[PDB]
DNA sequence: CGGCAGTCGCCGTCTACCTCTCCAAGAGCAGCATGCGC
DNA sequence: GCGCATGCTGCTCTTCAAAGCCACGGCGACTGCCG
RNA sequence: UCGGCAGGAGAGGUA
């Protein structure tokens, strides 16, 4: 979806091919271990955060 | 209870950290009751009791392996028996393939339990062989274990009383001539740190 | 700030001379340390 | 909002069938906020005549 | 899983005990918390016969509470009108440390 | 191991004078005081 | 008419919650972090 | 001879 929408530009392509987090649950965990440090990341809490 | 002057620990730089050769984060953790530190270590008894402790540790190693193989043999006994008696008499053998995978996961359940135990023993031993003074140790579990099994020979605690203890057991001359030797014949950034 | 230090010191003394578990004594020691630190320099560490 | 937090916290410690709107409402925060705004504030200024 | 500790104000122990026992059911978590004990000891003392029994709490400011702890248990026994926190931690309070069998028994037996 | 570059936190930002207003709050706990019943 | 019981307002005492909140230049340590 | 007092914060101004 992203590449299909943000493909007219090249900076979005670059960012696309360097995230290495494909997955909504693992992206939720990604920002969970960012906004709430020390706490154990549970997909349910990241979904609610 | 003793306390610490704020001027000599939360400064730029930290004079207490420069005197004791400790990072400011380590000092903050030790002072405010968040980590342990090893004040002293009786190395003579951790020199002459070494191989004896290693032999007891190998005894527990072998006993855990013996337990594992014992109940793995008895689980494979139960398996073999029940599986050959009830190899999907009525239904399809996909159920006995599901319980084939389930029996493989039972062998790997007892195998990962023995691996976990092996790791506990390994780390306990490693820590008890690499215990020098002024070494920060976190994880209450490990500490408590080390203080239960190998209680003596190792002393340490947390709080300002353990920094008073570190300061009392401090030798100015030895560190001073060590720093002067490093600055005299040295380069890189260790010379800058010594300066 | 003096009243805070005295209160924490008195509570710590009474709790020490009672046979309290280590966790509670450690908590009280941390709180006394923070109170003294705030007495000597308020705002240097943490919040004022 | 302060009064709402107070009433929410107190609604779960009283016994039902004796709960009335007059027993759940505290006026002190509202009057305190009003009298703090109209007094010690940087925007309600002494008039010059 | 074991007896934990909570830190109330000065003098606010019996009100935290009452509010907690009410919020055990009023809230809705009746299988999480189990027993709330405000440590107290009978202070032997008399004034020429008239007794007083000073309410000498053996831990002034704390209230041990046997409870199971997972997610909502921390929440309920932390927003009670009076408790300040869950005294007990390894630096960041990510999983409160439980009281040790021995000490817990000798506290409950006093 | 070893460079390293970004990052964060802590210092400093002109002198003298005049007038006015505002300064914790809540909850428990007294020692009496006034209503009701026989 | 007298005796019992239950609520007036001053006085006293003790302090974490929790949302609320959003310059600029210089310097020096330092710390994860990549390589 | 009794007897006897002067801390903080905010706002607006003059040179």
């Amino acid at each position: 979806q992203i590449v299909e929408r943000f493909g007219f530009s090249e900076i979005m392509r670059s960012t696309l091919e360097k995230d290495n987090t494909v997955g909504t649950d693992e992206a939720l965990l990604d920002i969970y271990r960012k906004l709430r440090p020390g706490e154990p990341p549970t997909k349910e809490s990241a979904q609610t955060l | 209870a003793p306390v610490t002057h704020i001027w000599y620990f939360k400064g730029v730089p930290s004079r207490l950290g420069y005197l004791l050769d400790l990072a400011p984060k380590d000092l903050e953790k030790i002072i405010y009751f968040a980590a342990y530190v090893i004040t002293s270590v009786d190395e003579e008894m951790r020199h002459n009791e070494l191989s004896t402790l290693e032999a007891e540790m190998a005894v527990e190693r072998k006993a855990v392996e013996d337990q594992r193989d014992g109940e793995l043999e008895a689980r494979a006994q139960k398996l073999e028996a029940d599986l050959a008696e009830l190899e999907a008499e009525g239904a399809k053998a996909d159920a006995r393939r599901k319980v084939r995978d389930g029996g493989e996961r039972e062998m790997r359940q007892i195998r990962d339990r023995a691996q976990r135990e092996l790791d506990r023993l390994e780390d306990i031993w490693s820590t008890f062989t690499k215990l020098a003074p002024k070494q920060l140790i976190v994880d209450e579990n490990l500490y408590r274990e080390l203080v239960d099994r190998y209680g003596e020979y190792f002393t340490g605690a947390m709080g300002a009383e353990s920094i008073q203890k570190l300061i009392e057991n401090f030798d100015i001359d030895a560190e001073a001539e060590s720093l002067r030797d490093v600055i005299r014949n040295g380069k890189g950034q260790k010379k800058l740190r010594a300066l | 700030l003096y009243r805070r230090v005295i209160n924490r010191n008195n509570r710590l003394k009474r709790l020490i001379d009672l046979g309290a578990p280590e966790i509670i004594v450690n908590n009280e020691k941390r709180m006394l340390q923070e109170s003294v630190d705030a007495l000597f320099d308020n705002g240097r560490r943490g919040r004022p | 909002s302060r009064m709402e937090r107070v009433v929410r916290e107190r609604m779960t410690t009283q016994d039902v069938e004796a709960i009335t709107p007059q027993t759940l409402i505290n006026i002190r925060p509202v009057v305190a906020a009003i009298k703090e705004f109209f007094g010690t504030s940087q925007l309600s200024q002494f008039m010059d005549q | 899983k074991n007896w934990y500790v909570v830190h109330t104000y000065s003098g606010y122990e019996n009100k935290v005990k009452a509010n907690l026992e009410k919020r055990v059911e009023s809230m809705g978590m009746q299988d999480k918390i189990f027993r709330v004990v405000v440590p107290e000891e009978e202070e032997t003392d008399i004034k020429n016969g008239k007794k007083k029994v000073v309410k000498k709490k053996v831990f002034p400011g704390y209230v041990l509470v046997e409870i199971v702890m997972t997610d909502d248990s921390w929440y309920v026994v932390r927003n009670t009108p009076g408790v300040t926190g869950f005294v007990g931690s390894a630096g960041s309070g990510s999983k409160p440390t439980p009281l040790l069998p021995g000490e817990a028994e000798t506290i409950l037996k006093r």
